[PDB]
């Protein structure tokens, strides 16, 4: 019947074993070859660990060189979270054209949650190296190492690569900026707002090269919410505890509207909360007639089950042009990436022991 | 083994024997109904059925209840959970029968490119020695620790 | 009786998903 060597669904291209030489993934000036990189990662392909390694340091080196605090001229096209959804994230560069002639901006969430968390990692780090002033990446509460050996990055490096390459993303991840200053307007950042923080100058003073702190400023960038019934206060206080989160805090209406009025700032556009949409337009700020806060989500069907659209923001020509987008197919990978034998033997040893016992009655 | 053992067995084989031809077949071990709803009895059978003409006789049906014994130690209830995935008894679990041994388990429970996709995964990240193929060393390397032998035994 | 997987001011404009 059917073969028991060769595989069975031979639609399904089985993955390539060869792992990619600094030769093959670097050219002759010492460009990364995206394409090569792209078409290898969405087939599943891994990287030798020294070329890995010199995409994350070369990266490094170049996050470490930028302020906490970019500079970003219009046009650019701002992303929120990917959470290691490798194959959305090449559907989101079709949606918001090549980074070969686009400006880019993401607020974070890179890794975690999605099973290609080390596939984004390296890609990106590979358009930065590329386009090291027109694609910029920005810190989210997950490019720490508290969360991701609490969720799946560590583990997925440890399948994938080394715990060496995980450490390298972890130096790496320590080097990312935490907030752009977007065409003059626009304060962008994972979270939000801190009480701590009043002026651009305050996110400038900041020490970002360290582990995201438990509370101070750096860790609100990266960890504060808007409250559940912004726009509609009944709340008088402008920050309070942050009960989903645990730690951090809500910020209002008020808060936002006057941040935005001291520092002359048109809107706050963040990410880190999922929206049905990808995105989220809050209340209009009555001095600037424009919504005062902005989510933006880039995850779509987030967990393979919110059903959610994902979107990205390009604003160009004095026009924010939200473009939305569907999921795309991805190859399967058990919970916590578990081989078959691991799954299936209690399985096995529960159903032959079963049959032994009611064949022997 | 014990001889008291013995001598139950022989009961319990005429009664599955059903129409007393000496040897099991597939549809003899199908007519107990707990079996029909089991997904691995057709593979306890080619396992047990060693001389490969498709039925047990009673030397395969004492052997065959004898590798769940108490007295069995780890290497044996692992080498024949290692048989439940190699199909073609070679020593080597195979893309093409994991897949179809695991296929018999989840049903519909997984499509059939996903489960194309981890029975990939679970080949490349297990195959050591490189031969496209996972060996009982390659096997006990990552099941080894879970215990599963501790559950594979009958009392006669 | 199966195996089961472990349990001045800027325009705003909208593209849907393609
Ligand atoms: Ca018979
Ligand atoms: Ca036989
Ligand atoms: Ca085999
Ligand atoms: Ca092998
Ligand atoms: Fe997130
Ligand atoms: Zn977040």
């Amino acid at each position: 019947k059917l073969s028991t060597t060769d595989r069975v669904v031979k639609a399904v291209p089985f993955p390539p074993s060869h792992r990619l030489t600094a030769k093959e993934v670097f050219d002759n000036d010492g460009k990364p070859r995206v394409d090569i990189l792209k078409a290898h990662l969405m087939k599943e392909g891994r990287l030798e660990e020294s070329v890995a390694l010199r995409i994350i340091t070369e990266g490094a080196s170049i996050l470490r060189q930028e302020k906490n605090l970019l500079d970003i001229d219009a046009p650019v096209t701002v992303c929120g979270d990917i959470h290691g959804q490798f194959f959305d994230l090449m559907k989101l560069f079709e949606v918001g054209g090549s980074p070969a002639n686009t400006r880019y901006l993401f607020l974070g969430d890179y890794v975690d949650r999605g099973y290609f968390s080390i596939e984004c990692v390296l890609y990106l780090w590979a358009l930065k190296i590329l386009y090291p002033k027109t694609l910029f990446l920005l810190r989210g509460n997950h490019e720490c190492r508290a969360l991701t050996e609490a969720f799946t990055f560590k583990q997925e490096c440890k399948i994938k690569y080394s715990e060496r390459v995980y450490d390298a993303c972890m130096d790496a991840f320590d080097c990312l900026p935490l907030a752009a200053l977007m065409n003059q307007q626009f304060l962008c950042v994972h979270g939000g707002l801190s009480p701590e923080i009043n002026t651009l100058d305050d996110i400038r003073k900041l020490d970002r090269f360290k582990e995201p702190p438990a509370y101070g400023p750096m860790c609100d960038i990266l960890w504060s919410d808007p409250l559940e019934d912004f726009g509609n206060e009944k709340t008088q206080e402008h920050f309070t505890h942050n009960t989903v989160r645990g730690c951090s805090y809500f910020y209002s209406y008020p808060a936002v509207c006057e941040f935005l009025q001291h520092n002359n700032l048109l809107s706050i556009l963040r990410a880190h909360e999922a929206q049905d949409a990808g995105y989220r337009m809050y209340r209009k700020s009555q001095t600037t007639g424009f919504p005062s806060l902005i989510t933006i989500f880039s995850a779509p069907n987030y967990l393979d089950v919110y059903n959610n659209k994902a979107a990205v923001l390009k604003y160009e020509n004095n026009v924010m042009n939200i473009r939305q987008f569907n999921c795309s197919p991805h190859p399967y990978w058990l919970p916590n990436f578990m081989d078959v034998f691991t799954w299936s033997l209690p399985f096995v040893g529960e159903k032959v022991t079963e049959m032994l016992v009611n064949v022997l009655n | 083994m014990d001889a008291d053992e013995i001598k139950r067995l022989g009961k319990r084989f005429k009664k599955l024997d059903l129409d007393n031809s000496g040897s099991l077949s597939v549809e003899e071990f199908m007519s107990l109904p707990e079996l029909q709803q089991n997904p691995l009895v057709q593979r306890v059978i080619d396992i047990f059925d060693t001389d490969g003409n498709g039925e047990v006789d009673f030397k395969e049906f004492i052997e065959g209840v004898s590798q769940f014994s108490v007295k069995g130690d780890k290497e044996q209830k692992l080498r024949f959970a290692f048989r439940i995935y190699d199909m073609d008894k070679d020593g080597y679990i195979s893309n093409g029968e994991l897949f179809q041994v695991l296929k018999m388990m989840v049903g519909n429970n997984l499509k059939d490119t996903q489960l194309q996709q981890i029975v990939d995964k679970t080949i490349i990240n297990a195959d050591k020695d490189g031969d496209g193929r996972i060996s009982f060393e390659e096997f006990c390397a990552v099941v080894g620790g879970l215990d599963i032998h501790k559950k594979m035994v009958v009392d006669v | 009786n199966y195996l089961t997987v472990p349990a001045d001011l800027p325009v705003i404009t909208i593209d849907p998903a393609s």
